[PDB]
């Protein structure tokens, strides 16, 4: 309890546990808002084709589907009287899984916000933005990956 | 000049202001005029089974198409369409065209929400094939009678299927009725489909009424006037009962614009190919990668590139086509130009095909080439 | 929902097909909410479970 | 807790290990969204140059491998127990590699669209393109050197 575990710790395990779901979900509504500005102006001269083009706000969700599963697992090894070490890995983790998600909000927004305005002119177009888009949605999940290795070591051979 | 149509529901006003809900004296009401020799076929689209076995009697869809069919302007042309259409309902070659487009009568979100967008992007690549197919037979030479409400009708259907492949998505993924009642109804207004004839079909199993407005009976009609006549069905040495019907298929599908001797054999299946006998011309086959090179390239290179084709300047194609669009490089602006890069293989074989049938490029909309 | 919402309101006059389609852009900007709504929950029922 | 092992000291090591993989993925998203722009409004014009075209965005994602591959090392040597000097050398392994990556993102981003609307011009500049973005690459790899050098010293002669 002195010379590990102090009382400060949880702190750390609770900004990590909110820092995952905040940056993420800032990343999400970045690419949602982007995309779906790109979306109904270019789908009001051609009402078709405007149900096919809701691809990037798919992947905008997956990037908060992401933040959603980290800060449920950082959460559930919360406790009082837990370990310094525990408390800085969970903060470096959802740090981790936050700002990549935020990185990759960007990029699947502004991507797929030119996509959406460009596939109304070439058709061929709308299956090179979604592999486009792929590159940016393997962005999050390399962040999850981090997370998800650190969150397997916060708590193993921890005394 | 083949159809025209209105959308005012105010002119014929009298049948439906009150609350005429009963098929039963529909008739003794629809007189209410000098209407003689135009008030009694109009009565002929709901008279073999709007009565006999009805739900609710009427409907607001089913009394609303039977006066919007004013046809006190000419009565000729619906008049050949109603001796066409019902005397082709007698083949148990129509009948199993009613069978093959009718019934009896974690990571698993990932692969759910990629079937659900695989549904919405298919289905809706479709109607915009076909809204470009609605202003092919606008040009001088086709037909707007039996064309026009056929290619209304698929339109509407492949619009509620990318609909519904959205609304599937965004529930699945935002999870893991009034929304597909708030499309349905929307894409009800605007313009209005001229009528087709009902086809009933009395068969052993029983007395079955098909609708023409719905999807699955339009793509099971295009099906039936694919194929060629034979050595028999039209030869004066088998004078049976071939002359009614066979005389009718062949009107409908010159009525299209295809001749008499191409095939169009529908090719979606899991089976092996088309063997020999239904597989194409080699000149054929060639046009049509021709045909879907042009439509996977521009929203708009189909219907100029018919209309040139009808004048047989089908060598002219790709110099007409062409294009300037802007660029704006690490240069300025460049100002390029897309064109469709025809090869000279599949140039001259667009010399080959006279004129594009509709009936093909129906098969070519709906994905069966 | 401030940004997506407005351009759809824009454009829904001269088109109106495309109000279904704000709709199912304005569920995935609800749906952010929901889950921080979750983690806000999920937190406050382990606030006073083990503590001495 | 001694005075060469505190308790603070998993601190330095996890924020080393979050660094990694943050800063290659704004990175590698600003590579992807810079150039996917200038690929989306060229493949308008030219749609088979398509998959020509989508070279630099392979080139952007590769910058966050090498994030990931320095996280995933750095992760396997921390400990509850572990000293300052330790936690040192992950922060330097850490920032290394990703304002490496940073940069070389930046660079290829910004020259990735230029070279992909100059190459839809001249059929001759798409060698040259790849010709300097293999010089864009390389500034990656240099901090990814530096960061697998420093990561085989923390824990040689340590006590």
């Amino acid at each position: 309890m002195t010379e590990l575990c102090p009382v400060y710790a949880p702190f750390f395990g609770a900004i990590g546990c909110a820092s995952a779901i905040i940056f993420t979900s800032l990343g999400a509504a970045y690419g949602t808002a982007k995309s779906g500005v790109g979306i109904c102006a270019t789908c009001v001269l051609r009402p078709d084709l405007l149900f096919k083009n809701i691809v990037p706000v798919i992947m905008a969700g997956i990037i908060a589907i992401y933040g959603l599963v980290v800060s449920v697992l950082v959460c559930y090894s919360l406790g009082q009287k837990q370990a310094l070490y525990t408390g800085f890995i969970q903060l470096g983790a959802g740090l981790s899984v936050g700002l990549s998600g935020l990185a990759a909000g960007f990029a699947i927004g502004i991507v797929g916000d030119a996509g959406v305005r460009g596939s109304s002119q070439q058709p061929r177009l709308f299956v090179g933005m979604i592999l486009i888009l792929i590159f940016a949605e393997v962005l999050g999940l390399y962040g999850l990956i981090v997370a998800l290795l650190l969150n397997s070591r916060a708590t193993q051979d921890v005394v | 000049a083949s159809v025209s149509e209105g959308v005012l529901r105010k002119k014929y006003t009298k049948f439906f202001q009150e609350n005429i809900k009963t098929h039963l004296d529909l008739k003794q009401a629809l007189l209410k005029e000098e209407k003689p020799e135009t008030a009694l076929l109009a009565y002929s689209l709901v008279s073999p089974s709007g009565y006999r076995g009805e739900p609710l009697t009427e409907r607001k869809i089913l009394e609303v198409v039977s006066l919007l069919d004013e046809v006190k302007v000419d009565g000729d042309t619906y008049q050949q369409l109603k001796n066409t259409f019902d005397s082709i309902s007698k083949d148990p070659r129509m009948q199993v065209s009613l069978e093959n487009q009718y019934p009896g009568k974690g990571v698993g979100l990932l692969v759910a929400t990629g079937r659900e967008l695989h549904k919405a992007s298919v289905n809706g690549d479709a109607e915009a094939y076909h809204h470009q197919l609605e202003q092919i037979s606008q040009l001088p030479g086709r037909d707007q009678r039996l064309s026009m409400p056929m290619q209304q009708t698929l339109a509407i259907g492949h619009a509620m299927l990318s609909a519904e492949g959205a609304v599937g998505a965004t529930l699945g993924m935002a999870t893991g009725y009034g929304l597909n009642n708030e499309v349905q109804d929307q894409l009800k207004q605007g313009p209005m489909s001229g009528v087709l004839p009902r086809l009933e079909i009395s068969n052993v199993k029983g007395d079955f009424t098909f609708s023409m407005q719905e999807p699955a009976a339009v793509r099971a009609l295009m099906a039936y006037l694919g194929p060629k006549e034979d050595t028999s069905m039209s030869s004066p040495q088998a004078p049976k009962e071939a002359q009614e019907m066979e005389a009718a298929r062949l009107t409908l599908k010159q009525m299209l614009g295809s001749s008499p001797n191409e095939h169009l054999v529908p090719d979606v299946d899991s089976l092996l190919k088309l063997s020999d006998e239904d597989m194409p011309s080699q000149t054929e086959s060639t046009a049509n990668g021709a045909f879907k090179k042009l439509l996977s390239e521009d929203w708009d290179w189909l219907m100029p590139a018919v209309r040139a084709m009808d004048k047989g300047e089908a060598g002219k194609i790709n110099e007409k086509l062409t294009y300037k669009l802007p660029l704006d490089a690490a240069n300025g602006r460049v100002y390029l130009d897309k064109s469709p890069n025809l090869s000279d293989a599949q140039l001259d074989a667009l010399d080959k095909l006279g004129s594009p049938s509709q009936l093909r490029l129906m098969y070519l909309a709906e994905g069966w080439i």
